[PDB]
């Protein structure tokens, strides 16, 4: 589900509501198991979808657009600094990159292990998104949107814990802030 | 078939380029916060 | 449809070969190195 | 001593010190799915076949002969 | 080969559970009481000759391939008095514990998952006559063999069915060559609310109602030898889904199954009679019959030979059935073995049946 119109995660453009929303993009990307396309003789992506102008919920008719699909080397670095966002590395006691890295805080140690402890402080302490920022000190880099609550727009709402219809309980659910909750109890449940 | 719709399977992409590498349709080549300018909101799910 | 009414659907199949890119990013001439894959939307005027 | 895992919709064998010589893996019908005379490894995983029925069943000849048997969920 | 097969839920309630009437060509309707009448006739549990009884039975899958895939049931029957009998039964069929291995480390802690069906049932079975007796049953079903993942609900689906089941067995009347007794049966099965695999309305399957027909003779030779001879009739009660079509192409298609789906299983059962352009001679095409014969010694020795055919067009499942019985004292062993005389491979092909039950308590005498 798609919103061109309304603002990404990480995004701190001071005019995003008078830029053209056609303008805009909103993309996935995953690894892939096997990666010898040629041994294993890949020849076509193939995918049923459907059509989103014809039933119920259609789109308007001038909502024409583009799906792109790339294959190949990507840059992982989804947060462009040149720098490793891991957030089981964050917390008060840990190391921080000692000039900010222009995306929030990243820690300065080696990752080991993509896991966090199961204490529910440090937890709250870490999971914080890919900014590294636990929404409050987003403002100081996101200072386009530091009146909003949640200036990076990064922040996680279960499915079951929002309102509205189906598409709106899942507008929040891949926010990256607060998706990994210790407790399966949580009113925000995890997803992670 | 390799099935590739599992939903946490994916994750946030990097600004992607539109023609080439020199192309900077979504500021891709920025070094600054605008290469996130152009992302727009997007979720991807299995509907419970 | 669980609310009792009806309604039309149209599902579409496509298939892209992989091996007639429209356009190629960086360096890569060859397909023995395919590590990641990106999907993304664009162009669309309002919710999709 | 044999282990069996998937992870995402990947089989990888595991037989600690024994050489498994052949894997087969069936469908809960008799149906074969995948079969693969040429494994001659310690571990060996099952990246070319995805079914996604749930139940197989994984059937190993070592290279003494011996045939373990092992029940999964294609996950 | 099978064109337009008849699609019910829970397909495993029509296997035979019981190496008995396997061997007899699938058929237990109009055969002599036995401690296994339950999932066949619950009605001649008033005519069992032992006041109580308790059997185990065991039918694997795929013995080749892999061990504790099987069909399990246990049946306990007792008749409190000399027309009147209480009986319960529960089949069940899993694959066994299978391990949720997701990483490779021997020590992590793994979730163990048992995919299964099963089905309880009781029956109570009143004799009005001295040769005529009904039952009535009321089963549970509930099918798990889904197994929980991060996209697929793996909650088990139940549904409840009710059995009305008659019991016809004739005094022994004398003949010139022999002294026979005559046998029959009917059991109308599994008559209750479509299963909802994925707990929707919109998506239910029909029940495996089922009509059960038959009749037994038996000859008596030297009142120490007997033959019996038992056929056996079976028609789904399901309405048969529409095939090339009967009002674009896929439009009259779709049309058809939107009809076929929107019925209910009362008015499902009485669609089953018809439901198709043809008569009663293509008609007679969707019955199912099966022969059998058992020659018993002693009333301690059993040899069965049977014969079951499904109509090519529906199913295709025929097979020839060999059985043997042996009574020591209170313990009768059954095994039975299947040969395919079909195009399609037979799930129960290269199998071994066996079924063990425990007679005891007062003795019934037969009328």
């Amino acid at each position: 589900t798609y919103y061109p119109g309304e603002r990404g995660p990480y995004n701190n453009n001071p005019s995003f509501g008078a830029s053209n929303p056609s303008a805009n993009f909103g993309g996935i990307m995953r690894a892939l198991n096997s990666t010898n396309f040629e041994q294993g003789n890949v020849e076509y992506i193939q995918f049923w979808v459907l059509d989103p102008y014809v039933g119920n919920g259609e789109s308007p008719a001038t909502n024409a657009g583009k799906i792109y699909f790339n294959l190949g080397e990507i840059s992982e670095d989804v947060l462009k600094d040149g720098r490793k966002q891991y957030e089981n590395g964050l917390g008060p006691d840990q190391v921080m990159v000692n000039p900010q890295p222009l995306w929030g805080d990243v820690p300065a140690s080696q990752s080991l292990i993509y896991a966090f402890d199961t204490n529910p402080d440090n937890r709250k302490n870490q999971d914080v998104g890919l900014d590294g920022l636990p929404s409050s000190r987003e403002g100081s880099i996101y200072t386009n949107y530091a009146g909003e609550a949640d200036p990076a727009g990064d922040d996680y709402t279960y499915y079951l814990n929002a309102d509205g219809g189906v598409l709106e309980r899942y507008k929040n659910y891949n926010g990256t802030e607060g998706n990994s909750a210790v407790s399966i109890n949580d009113p925000n449940r995890g997803s992670t | 078939t390799i099935d590739m719709r599992s939903a946490y399977a994916w994750s946030l992409a990097s600004t992607p380029f539109i023609t080439s590498i020199n192309d900077n349709t979504f500021n891709a080549n920025s070094n600054t916060l605008e290469y996130g300018f152009k992302r727009a909101k997007l979720s991807w799910y299995t509907i419970d | 449809l669980p609310n009792g009414g009806t309604t039309n659907a149209r599902w579409i199949q496509f298939k892209i070969p992989v091996s007639q890119p429209q356009n190629t990013i960086g360096n890569i001439t060859d397909f023995r190195s395919i590590r990641f894959m990106r999907m993304f939307m664009t162009g669309f005027n309002s919710q999709m | 001593s044999f282990y069996v895992s998937v992870k995402d919709k990947t089989i990888k064998l595991n037989s600690t010190e024994d050489v498994m010589r052949e894997v087969s893996i069936f469908d809960i019908s008799g149906k074969l799915l995948y079969n693969n005379k040429k494994v001659e490894n310690t571990e060996f995983q099952v990246s070319n076949f995805q079914s996604g029925n749930q139940v197989l069943i994984v059937k190993v000849t070592l290279d003494n002969g011996n045939i373990i048997t092992k029940k999964i969920v294609f996950n | 080969d099978i064109e337009r097969p008849i699609t019910t839920g829970v397909p495993f309630l029509l296997v035979a559970a019981d190496a008995r009437a396997a061997g007899l060509g699938d058929q237990g309707v109009a055969t002599s009481s036995d401690v296994f009448s339950q999932q066949w006739n619950p009605a001649k549990y008033a005519f069992a000759e032992d006041a109580q009884g308790l059997s185990i039975s065991y039918t694997p899958y795929l013995t080749d391939l892999a061990n504790d895939i099987s069909l399990g049931q246990v049946t306990y029957y007792n008749k409190i008095n000399d027309r009147s009998a209480f009986a319960g039964s529960f089949r069940y069929f899993g694959f066994g514990g299978i391990e949720l291995r997701q990483t490779g480390d021997p020590n992590e802690p793994t979730r163990e998952v048992n995919p299964n069906e099963f089905a309880l049932d009781g029956s109570y079975s009143l004799k009005l006559s001295e040769t005529f007796s009904m039952a009535v049953a009321a089963r549970y079903i509930r099918s798990n063999l889904k197994v929980a993942t991060e996209e697929i609900d793996a909650s088990a689906a139940g549904s409840f069915a009710v059995d009305v089941a008659g019991f016809y067995q004739s005094e022994e009347i004398a003949y010139s060559d022999f002294n026979g007794r005559w046998r029959a049966g009917f059991n109308i099965q599994n008559l209750g609310p479509k299963i909802s695999y994925d707990h929707d309305d919109l998506s239910a399957n029909f029940l495996p109602a089922n009509l059960r027909v038959g009749g037994g003779f038996d000859f008596i030779f030297d009142d120490y030898n007997k033959l019996g001879v038992s056929l056996e009739l079976t028609k789904l009660l399901v309405p048969t889904p529409p095939g090339p079509g009967t009002p674009s192409q896929s439009q009259a298609d779709e049309a058809n199954y939107k009809k076929y789906k929107d019925i209910g299983w009362v008015s499902g059962i009485f669609k089953s009679f018809g439901d198709a352009p043809g008569g009663f001679s293509e008609e007679l095409k969707e019955i199912t019959y099966s022969a059998a014969a058992e020659y018993m010694y002693q009333d301690a020795f059993a040899m069965r030979l049977g014969y079951y055919h499904e109509s090519p067009m529906k199913g295709a499942k025929q097979f020839f059935s060999l059985g043997a019985g042996f009574k020591y004292s209170m313990i009768k062993v059954d095994v039975s073995y299947l040969f395919s005389a079909s195009k399609v491979k037979n799930p129960l092909e290269n199998t071994l049946r066996f079924s063990l039950t425990f007679n005891f308590g007062d003795k019934y005498e037969t009328y």
